[PDB]
């Protein structure tokens, strides 16, 4: 099991942005 | 106008008229503009911090380089170093030419941009309308900030040239 | 009395002087309005 | 030749000519004192300080002599508006007078120090090189503050040997000097609170003599001296310079929001004593208890000191003035000469009304007046052709209550507009505007002076301390890098640790 | 198998950036429907 | 004696202290293990 | 006086601008 | 008079202005976009009041 | 050289693919079910299109009390049935 | 030997992402003050505190989304998520408006992990620390305008609030509320701003316009080696051209690079001073001549009393919903209105 | 160099430049005394800020009459 400062520093901000951008893409869809 | 205060009359009535805060090539202007006054300081600041030690203590710095020398006054070996592990190796500029292209480009484009923007807006092609854009699910409108700026944009349009229009429509 | 051995001599170059000058002189073009008020 | 912004590095081997410079700077900033609390006494106006005290005069120095109990002239009168009072030699003259002739000896101390710079203290017994050994001075000198903080809270503010410390009550209505007890509990951290001023500098001050014996008593870690560069004396300026604008950013919070140490009588009221209508609940308190004690309407407000209603007025609130609205209140809308009472609006039906207050965030504002319940009842209009609340149309009245108009009804339309205009303004006061060709214009107190040029002073020290704190950390390297800064160092893929070269 | 190379450079940037014209697209598609549509 | 305000103060003042005490915590065990060889 | 003052400003740039070019220290090569 | 309705606007320093709100003020909105060079005045006062110098800067 | 391996090796790689062709599918699917079954609006205190007023009402509830908010807010939500 | 030495080399070694002492204070506080904004402007609203949608969820786009400053009421509040007012409950903590403090002092304290970074890589380097140096201007703007300005005034809510129409909604109110452009603090702000764009592009264009030929590529970029002795480009007809064209020109390389740090830098303070002013409403409002001239002389008019009928405008249409604590009520016929309009 | 009395009195005062106690010395007491000092700080803050509110302290300006 062997992270690195480089690994680490991409991924708490690649996991977050696509889970955003899932968030957002289904937002597209909701009507008032 | 031309003088100080004309030019703030302008951006003013400018802005009512045509909302150009929320237009795109005002943006990217801004964009030009900031970007160019933060890589301004940033070029200064990297090239003036590996200078090549030529002086001492108690004499300019300046006085290092000779108009006409053929050698570079500076190490941009270790300014790339510095800037390279501030970001990551890769933003960083290591060809000048390419550096001095991009500090001549960046500001250029930009301000081509802010140069369109008013040029465009000058046949009334304006900035971005979300006057009303949120609507609630009975219909209520829900404000956002660009509700706000319709507000302020108002208060210009209704008080500007308080004396000149007869008609309910600013048609130019 | 023994010479002080920490003096220095000062300068200021032409260039210097100019835009120095052109400081002075620009900032006194916009402060002036408001000094009058 | 030395470039012109760094004439005064050559004091920086000189500890002789650098006492002498810091002498020189002394003397200059004890004069300025001197000179300021001789200027504003020939200009302060003495003779009323209900409605025209220091603050409403543009007086700077005078509240910080007030503060610590230099209250009274040499010539009979004191700021609290007493007659035939003996101050003693400790006037505001006294203490201009002393701040000269502390100026004049520090001046002359400095030319001897400036001549004399050769002195066998300032040498290395063993290189015989200049040297000022810092850690210890820092000791002996952290001593000193101790000793002097201690004496200060212990003697004077404690009025056991000294004067004590302007209090006052909420309101500001009775403010004097007082001595002042110690608070050894929590509200000592109350910043409202005069014994914890008492309070901080005793315990501070005992701990500040013992950090002193301890500074003086201890060499520094290697670690320590080392990585801060004790050595140099610009470390010294860096830190120093830190900590000033730490304190120059304290004391402007404490001048804007108010303290025990910022008394609203010294240096007038604070911004947020309107945004919270803080008078105007005090004074319609008072009224509301005369009127269940069985006062008449004319009675109650007439029993609500002037002093107080003065301080519910917007041209006494410090955020309403201009950057270049030059020198005191009074040169803005007047030297205020009496509150003409408290108005009361009434329509047709009898209906009080209450006239909208200007926020101070607006430079003009309109005149609205609703009802207890804000519903909108009558107003100014702009365009006339579609208005429905105008004083004419909804017939309001003004009464005053108190003041020099109290028992007086107007019904005249234009007069009543006008008492109204005054209205948004909070309590309505007549002013001299003559004596000093007063121009209208809203000006803002001391409070806000002194919280601007701290502010922006300590902002400005935020520069300076990055700058000598680089300048000491980069000394080797601040006339230029290494000619030969090997492309090991700088590159990558050659050293494992950064700057390492063993690695 | 952590092999470098083994997918083509420019195939990976074709599909990524088609994948962002989609997910943009489709925000656009939002600004005129549903919410923020101003209907 | 303790109110909500205080006890929210301790609670913030913990949360902190966990904060920092692990982070060099981990930082120091992470540079034990993964020493730079002389 | 303050539109005298402007202008005297004023003049003093465009003075300063001519001695900057024309008496400007001229640039030599090494 | 900037918005041709007979209400002159001050824009220089001898008619009260300062560095600050001092302009010379575009010619006037009965022009429109036509071109009012000086020889199309009937006087250099009548040029004056209809900002015939903005056009010329 | 930085010590590790070269960005465009890895998302070049075959294993890296076969990696986040799941993982990042994983996550979208995840953000979009935050979104698609109302969770957001109960964690961030977001009003649904029908809960910014109640149905008569048309006054903001604006927050005005500083050390009661909180209850304040509570209330607000309560006046929405 | 010694954990801390261990520690230090760690923290110090030259991977791909410098970490550094530094990294310890800037990495968490970046991240956070990052997210925050993100999570803010993508889920949460402004109803409670403004009665404004903010967030994509509520149908905002990303013109229009922000994370908004707390409500009047909070004042000066802290707003700790532990705090007396959330009282540790992350959902009325979001509607309260935490994520502006949270992210306006992770944002701070990271800015000073930044440039404390900027320093610990200069003396890692072995280079003098002037970009550091420089970083003080950005500072100085982002404590005046996010700290400073909203301590001055009533609370936090006058703070900018971090959107883009947020943003834009800003500079508006200081037009209309301060007459900020009069400031002659920001009009140095400006000169520096827009004299450091001039500063890069013509240093730019030059450098790139008087390359020596040091290859035989119409493209000239490949023609330079970043470990050559020689300055790629003439300084000697660059500087007979611009002598010719302008009038000046540098002739000292090393001036004009400390001349380009130096007007951007000196320009962000400045603005910051006169920021540091408007938090007081000490402004540059008025001209007292003028307004005497105008108040006695109904003929009298200019540039200056132009503008101020344009910030009365702005004032009165736009303060009852953007200071919704103050419940405005302005009947029609006390709005003012030039003819028609 | 010239001395004096008082120089001489004063002389022990600025005589041990560049003494140091062998390694970290006191630097953990002193990161001790950072830290509860830092506390502090943070207290008097929350208090002002009424962000920490305690029994019997009123920070207003009615905290005494
Ligand atoms: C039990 C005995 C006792 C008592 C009752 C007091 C009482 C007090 N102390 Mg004292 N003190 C004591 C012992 C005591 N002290 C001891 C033993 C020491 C160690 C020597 C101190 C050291 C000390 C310091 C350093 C300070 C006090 C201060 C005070 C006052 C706090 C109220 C206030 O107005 O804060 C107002 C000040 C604050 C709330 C602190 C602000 C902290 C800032 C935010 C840190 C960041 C600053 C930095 C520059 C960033 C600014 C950015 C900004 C522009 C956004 C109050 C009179 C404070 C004071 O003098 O106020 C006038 C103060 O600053 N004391
Ligand atoms: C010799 C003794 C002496 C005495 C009794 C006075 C008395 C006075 N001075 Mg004068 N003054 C003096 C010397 C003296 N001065 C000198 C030597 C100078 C030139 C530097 C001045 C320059 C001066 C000016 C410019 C002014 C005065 C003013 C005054 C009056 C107000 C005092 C005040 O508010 O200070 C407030 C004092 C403080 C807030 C002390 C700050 C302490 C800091 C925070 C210490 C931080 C460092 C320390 C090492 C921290 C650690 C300590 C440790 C215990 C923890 C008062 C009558 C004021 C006045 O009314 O003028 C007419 C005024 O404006 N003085
Ligand atoms: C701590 C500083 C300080 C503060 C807060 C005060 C406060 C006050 N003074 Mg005092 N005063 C001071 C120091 C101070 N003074 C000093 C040092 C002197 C000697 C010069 C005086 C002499 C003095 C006199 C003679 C009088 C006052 C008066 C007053 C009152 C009105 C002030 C006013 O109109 O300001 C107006 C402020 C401005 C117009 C702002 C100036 C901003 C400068 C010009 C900006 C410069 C920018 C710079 C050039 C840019 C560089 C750019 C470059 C780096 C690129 C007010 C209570 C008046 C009073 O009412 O007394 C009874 C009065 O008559 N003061
Ligand atoms: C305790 C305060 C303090 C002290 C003792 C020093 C001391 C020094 N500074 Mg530092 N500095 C400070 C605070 C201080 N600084 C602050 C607050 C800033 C930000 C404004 C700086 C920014 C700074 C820079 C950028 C530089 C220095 C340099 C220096 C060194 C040479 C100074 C010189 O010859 O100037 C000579 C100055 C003049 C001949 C004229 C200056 C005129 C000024 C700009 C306006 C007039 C102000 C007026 C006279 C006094 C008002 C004082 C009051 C309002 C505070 C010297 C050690 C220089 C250095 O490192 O040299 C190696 C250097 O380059 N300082
Ligand atoms: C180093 C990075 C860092 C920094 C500087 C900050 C700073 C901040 N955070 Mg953030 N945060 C961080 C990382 C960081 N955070 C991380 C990793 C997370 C996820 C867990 C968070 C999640 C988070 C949330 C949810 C919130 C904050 C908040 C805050 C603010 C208030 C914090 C506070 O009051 O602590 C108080 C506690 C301390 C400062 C601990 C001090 C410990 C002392 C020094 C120990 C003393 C020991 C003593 C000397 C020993 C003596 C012995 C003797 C007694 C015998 C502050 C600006 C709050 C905020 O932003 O509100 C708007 C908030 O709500 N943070
Ligand atoms: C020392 C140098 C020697 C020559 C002095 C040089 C003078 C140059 C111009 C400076 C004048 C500034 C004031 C001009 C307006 C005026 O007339 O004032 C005039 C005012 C006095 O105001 C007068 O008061 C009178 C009653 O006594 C009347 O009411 C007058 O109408 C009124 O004008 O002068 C002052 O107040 C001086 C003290 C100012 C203190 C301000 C503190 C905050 C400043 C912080 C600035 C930080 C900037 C950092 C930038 C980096
Ligand atoms: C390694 C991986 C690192 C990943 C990066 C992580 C940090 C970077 C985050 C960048 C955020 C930039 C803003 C995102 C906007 C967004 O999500 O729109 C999301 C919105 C969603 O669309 C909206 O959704 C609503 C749903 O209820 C409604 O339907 C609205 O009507 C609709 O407009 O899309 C848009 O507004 C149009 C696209 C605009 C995209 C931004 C333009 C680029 C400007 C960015 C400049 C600064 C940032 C540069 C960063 C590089
Ligand atoms: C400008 C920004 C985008 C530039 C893209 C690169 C230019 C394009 C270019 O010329 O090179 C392209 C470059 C390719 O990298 P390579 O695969 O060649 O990497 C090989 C190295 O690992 C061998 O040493 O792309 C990147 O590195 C992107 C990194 C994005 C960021 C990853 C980490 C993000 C963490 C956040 C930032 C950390 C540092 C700051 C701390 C505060
Ligand atoms: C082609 C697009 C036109 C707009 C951008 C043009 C870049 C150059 C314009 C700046 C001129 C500055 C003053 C002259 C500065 C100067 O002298 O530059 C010189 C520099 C180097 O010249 P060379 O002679 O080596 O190469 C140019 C020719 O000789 C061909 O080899 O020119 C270029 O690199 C041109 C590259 C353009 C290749 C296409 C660029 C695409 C840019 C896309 C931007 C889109 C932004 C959208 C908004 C986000
Ligand atoms: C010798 C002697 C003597 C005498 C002394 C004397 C007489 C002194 C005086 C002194 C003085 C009388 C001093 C004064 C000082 C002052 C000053 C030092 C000032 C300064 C100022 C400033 C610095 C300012 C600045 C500014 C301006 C101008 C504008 C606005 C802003 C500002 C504030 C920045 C005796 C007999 C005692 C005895 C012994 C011997
Ligand atoms: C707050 C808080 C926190 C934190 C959180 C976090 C940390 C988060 C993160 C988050 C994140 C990290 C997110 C992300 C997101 C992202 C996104 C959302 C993106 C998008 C993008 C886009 C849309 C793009 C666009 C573009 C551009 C920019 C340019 C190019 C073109 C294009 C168009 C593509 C905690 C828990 C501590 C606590 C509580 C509070
Ligand atoms: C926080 C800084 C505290 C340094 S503490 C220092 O650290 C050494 C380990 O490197 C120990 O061997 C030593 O005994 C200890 O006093
Ligand atoms: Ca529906
Ligand atoms: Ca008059
Ligand atoms: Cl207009
Ligand atoms: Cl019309
Ligand atoms: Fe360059
Ligand atoms: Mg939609």
């Amino acid at each position: 099991p062997i992270f690195t400062v480089r690994w680490v520093a991409v991924h708490t901000l690649a996991v977050p942005t696509i889970f955003f951008l899932g968030a957002i893409a289904a937002m597209q869809f909701i009507q008032r | 106008p031309l003088g100080i205060s004309g030019t703030f009359n302008f951006m003013i009535v400018f802005q009512a008229e045509h909302n150009i805060l929320m237009h795109p090539f005002h943006q990217l202007g801004v964009a030009g503009v900031f970007g160019g006054a933060l890589f301004c300081a940033m070029h200064g600041s990297l090239v003036t911090s590996s200078l090549i030690r030529e002086t001492t203590e108690t004499e300019s710095a300046n006085y290092g380089y000779k108009f006409g020398q053929e050698e570079e006054t500076y190490n941009i070996v270790a300014a790339h170093g510095y800037f390279g592990r501030l970001i990551f190796q890769y933003a960083s500029f290591n060809n000048s030419r390419s550096l001095h292209f991009f500090l001549a480009a960046w500001p250029v484009v930009g301000v081509w941009f802010a140069a369109l923007g008013i040029s465009t807006m000058a046949f009334n092609l304006n900035g971005f309308n979300f006057n009303h854009s949120v609507i609630d699910a009975k219909g209520n409108v829900i404000n956002t900030w660009a509700d706000i700026i319709n507000r302020a944009n108002l208060g210009m349009e209704v008080m500007h040239e308080r004396n000149a229009h007869n008609f309910p429509l600013d048609l130019a | 009395m023994e010479p002080n051995p920490n003096r220095q001599p000062v300068e200021l170059n032409r260039t210097s002087l100019y835009l120095g000058l052109l400081l002075i002189l620009v900032l006194a073009l916009l402060f002036s309005s408001y000094f009058f008020n | 030749g030395l470039p012109w912004y760094r004439v005064h590095t050559v004091l920086i081997n000189d500890p002789g000519r650098l006492i002498a410079a810091h002498l020189m700077h002394t003397a200059l900033v004890a004069g300025w004192a001197g000179s300021m609390a001789l200027y504003e006494l020939a200009t302060f106006d003495p003779s009323d300080p209900v409605l025209n005290p220091m603050w409403r005069q543009g007086m700077f120095v005078l509240p910080f002599m007030a503060r610590l109990g230099v209250t009274g002239s040499w010539s009979g009168w004191s700021i609290t508006g007493e007659t035939g009072i003996d101050p003693g030699f400790w006037s505001f003259e006294g203490v201009a007078l002393a701040h000269i002739v502390l100026s004049g000896l520090l001046f002359l101390a400095a030319c001897w120090h400036w001549v004399y710079w050769d002195l066998e203290l300032f040498r290395d017994p063993r290189t015989g090189e200049p040297a000022l050994d810092l850690p210890k001075m820092f000791g002996i000198h952290l001593f000193l503050a101790g000793l002097l903080c201690f004496g200060f809270g212990a003697f004077h503010l404690t009025g056991l040997f000294g004067p004590g410390m302007w209090v006052s009550d909420p309101y500001g209505l009775t403010g004097s000097v007082q001595p002042v007890a110690p608070e050894w509990g929590p509200d000592g951290f109350n910043p409202y609170n005069p014994g914890g001023v008492v309070a901080h500098h005793i315990a501070a001050g005992i701990v500040g003599i013992i950090a002193g014996l301890f500074h003086i008593l201890v060499r520094p870690p290697q670690r320590l001296y080392k990585a801060l560069r004790m050595g140099n004396i610009e470390t010294v300026l860096s830190s120093s310079i830190a900590a000033v604008f730490f304190a120059a950013f304290v004391v402007a919070g404490t001048m804007w929001y108010g303290s025990a140490t910022t008394p609203i009588e010294l240096f007038g009221p604070t911004r947020y004593q309107w945004d919270s209508s803080y008078f105007q609940q005090e004074i319609n308190r008072r009224v509301q208890a005369s009127l269940a004690s069985g006062a008449t309407l004319e009675e109650a407000w007439s029993a609500i000191p002037e002093k107080l209603a003065f301080y519910d007025y917007i041209g006494n609130n410090p955020a309403k003035g201009g950057l270049f609205r030059t020198g005191p209140m009074n040169k803005g809308d007047g030297i205020a000469q009496a509150w003409k009472g408290h108005a009361v609006f009434r329509n047709k039906e009898g209906e009080e009304l209450f006239v909208r207050r200007m926020p101070a965030f607006f430079e003009s504002f309109p005149v609205i007046l609703t009802d207890k319940n804000g519903v909108v009842k009558a107003d100014i209009p702009f365009r006339r052709a579609e208005s429905k609340y105008s004083f004419e149309q909804q017939g309001v009245t003004v009464s005053f209550y108190g003041g020099e108009l109290n028992g007086q009804t107007f019904t005249d339309p234009p007069t009543v507009k006008s008492y109204a205009r005054k209205a948004i303004f909070g309590e309505i006061f007549e002013f001299d505007t003559e004596t000093l060709n007063s121009d209208g214009i809203f000006r803002t107190s001391p409070r806000g002076w002194f919280t601007f040029a701290h502010a922006v002073f300590a902002l400005l020290f935020f520069f300076g301390h990055i700058w000598h704190g680089a300048r000491t950390l980069f000394r080797d390297v601040f006339s230029g890098i290494d000619p030969e800064l090997s492309p090991e160092q700088v590159e990558w893929g050659f050293y494992q640790k950064v700057g390492d070269v063993t690695t | 198998m952590s092999e470098g190379g083994r997918i083509p450079l420019w195939i990976v940037a074709t599909v990524a950036g088609m994948g962002v014209i989609v997910i943009v697209g489709l925000f656009f598609y939002g600004a005129y429907a549903g919410l923020g549509s101003s209907l | 004696t303790i109110t909500p305000s205080l006890k929210g103060f301790f609670i913030g003042l913990l949360s902190g202290a966990v904060v920092l005490g692990l982070t060099f915590a981990v930082l120091i065990a992470i540079s034990q293990i993964d020493k730079v060889q002389r | 006086m303050e539109t005298i003052t402007y202008v005297f400003i004023f003049a003093c740039i465009i003075a300063l601008f001519f001695f900057a070019i024309f008496f400007r220290e001229p640039p030599r090569i090494t | 008079d900037i918005d041709g309705i007979r209400e002159p606007v001050s824009g220089s320093l001898l008619y009260g202005n300062n560095i600050i709100t001092g302009a010379v003020v575009p010619s006037s909105n009965a022009i429109g976009l036509h071109f009012y060079p000086i020889w199309e005045a009937a006087s250099l006062d009548e040029w004056l009041y209809n900002g015939g110098p903005y056009q010329l800067i | 050289t930085t010590g590790e391996r070269p960005f465009s090796d890895i998302i070049t790689s075959v294993r890296y693919w076969v990696i986040h062709s799941i993982t990042i599918p994983a996550l979208f699917i995840a953000g979009w079910l935050f979104v698609s079954t109302g969770l957001a609006y109960d964690v961030f205190g977001t009003p649904r299109p029908d809960s910014y007023y109640a149905q008569e009402q048309r006054s903001i509830p604006l927050v005005t009390d500083r050390f009661e908010a909180k209850q304040q807010v509570e209330t607000f939500l309560e006046q929405l049935k | 030997r010694g954990w801390f030495d261990i520690l230090d080399d760690w923290l110090k070694r030259d991977r791909f992402v410098f970490v550094g002492w530094s990294g310890i204070l800037l990495f968490p506080c970046a991240y956070l003050a990052l997210g925050g904004w993100l999570t803010g402007t993508t889920f949460v609203t402004s109803w409670y505190t403004h009665g404004l949608a903010s967030s994509y969820l509520e149908g905002c786009n990303f013109l229009t989304v922000a994370v908004s400053t707390p409500a009047n009421s909070m004042g000066h509040s802290l707003l700790l998520l532990w705090g007396p007012e959330a009282q540790g409950d992350f959902t009325r903590w979001c509607q309260l408006g935490g994520l502006w403090t949270f992210i306006a002092l992770h944002g701070a304290f990271g800015l000073i992990g930044f440039m404390l970074r900027q320093f610990e890589i200069a003396r890692l380097v072995g280079v003098r620390p002037y970009n550091a140096i420089a970083f003080s201007a950005p500072i100085a703007v982002f404590v005046s305008v996010f700290l400073i300005y909203p301590l001055g005034q009533s609370s936090w809510f006058f703070a900018p609030s971090f959107g883009v129409a947020a943003i834009f909604r800003f500079l508006l109110f200081f037009q209309g509320f301060h007459n900020w452009t009069l400031n002659p603090f920001h009009m140095m702000g400006v000169a520096g701003v827009l004299g450091g764009a001039l500063l890069c592009a013509i240093h730019g264009a030059t450098v790139e316009n008087t390359l020596f030929q040091d290859g035989e590529g119409a493209s000239t970029f490949r023609a330079f080696n970043p470990t050559q002795a020689e300055e790629t480009y003439s300084m000697v007809t660059a500087n007979r051209f611009w002598s010719q064209i302008f009038g000046i020109a540098f002739s000292n390389k090393r001036w004009l690079h400390f001349f380009m740090l130096f007007v951007p830098v000196t320009g962000l303070w400045m603005s910051a001073i006169g920021v540091v002013g408007l938090a007081l409403n000490l402004r540059s409002y008025d001209f007292i001549s003028q307004e005497i001239r105008a108040a006695e002389d109904p003929e009298f008019e200019t540039f200056y009393t132009k503008n101020l009928l344009l910030n009365e405008g702005i004032r009165a249409w736009m303060a009852p919903q953007d200071q919704p604590h103050e419940n405005f009520v302005f009947p029609e016929e006390v709005l003012p209105r030039g003819n028609a309009l | 160099a010239r001395r004096t009395w008082l120089g001489d009195i004063l002389r022990p005062l600025n005589s041990e430049y560049g003494k140091v106690a062998p390694g970290w010395g006191t630097t953990p007491l002193m990161a001790v005394f950072m830290g509860l000092f830092l506390v502090f700080l943070l207290i008097i803050l929350e208090i002002y800020n009424s962000t920490l509110i305690l029994d019997g302290v009123n920070v207003s300006w009615k905290a005494l009459g």
